């Protein structure tokens, strides 16, 4: 048992690693998105009109 | 003499004595007497099978094509209803007096570039799922 927890402790410990990256691109990605959907709407009424 | 036959030379003549025109026509005469009795003999043709549809959802799952590696319902299947009206003016694309794209077209194709995002996206979706 305290052969494996310590193994347990390190893997979770590297993916507290690459979790916290990929926290960052999601609130960068998420408001790309947003201005994606302005340029793309904001191009579609001067189709409709 | 791929664009010709061999015996493009009409200097050689040995097929046409090598057998006389009336044994070479009786055997066409006999040919045709036996197909045209096998023919009228021959077994009336099965009807044709309904078309043998590839229908590519053989996958235990409804909308999923494994020849194609393709889903029928995309994660975001709704991202052409913006590109599906798209029109271009013909002959277009570079400015004659500053040489830069037109306000419009460098708008169209920006809505071009999301686009192509959105397919890229579908992709990784597909690979992790394999």
């Amino acid at each position: 048992l305290r052969e494996q927890i310590l193994l347990n402790g390190a893997r979770k410990a590297r993916l507290t690693e690459l979790v916290k990256e990929r926290m960052a691109y999601q609130e960068y990605q998420t408001i790309l998105e947003d201005l994606d959907a302005q340029v793309n709407a904001a191009y579609l009424k001067r189709t409709r009109t | 003499n791929f664009p010709l036959p061999e015996r493009c030379s009409p200097y050689d003549l040995e097929l046409p004595n090598s057998i006389s025109r009336e044994e070479f026509q009786a055997r066409k005469k006999r040919r045709i007497e036996e197909r045209r009795e096998a023919a009228k003999n021959a077994p009336p043709p099965q009807p044709k099978t309904k078309p043998t549809a590839s229908i590519p959802a053989c996958h235990e799952i409804q909308g999923y094509m494994p020849g194609r590696l393709e889903f029928e319902t995309e994660y975001c299947n709704e991202a052409e209803e913006a590109v599906q009206l798209m029109s271009f003016d013909p002959g277009d694309g570079i400015n004659p007096r500053t040489g830069e794209l037109e306000p419009e077209m460098e708008l169209k194709l920006t809505v071009m570039e999301i686009y192509n995002n959105r397919l890229t996206q579908r992709v990784e979706r597909k690979k992790v799922i394999f």
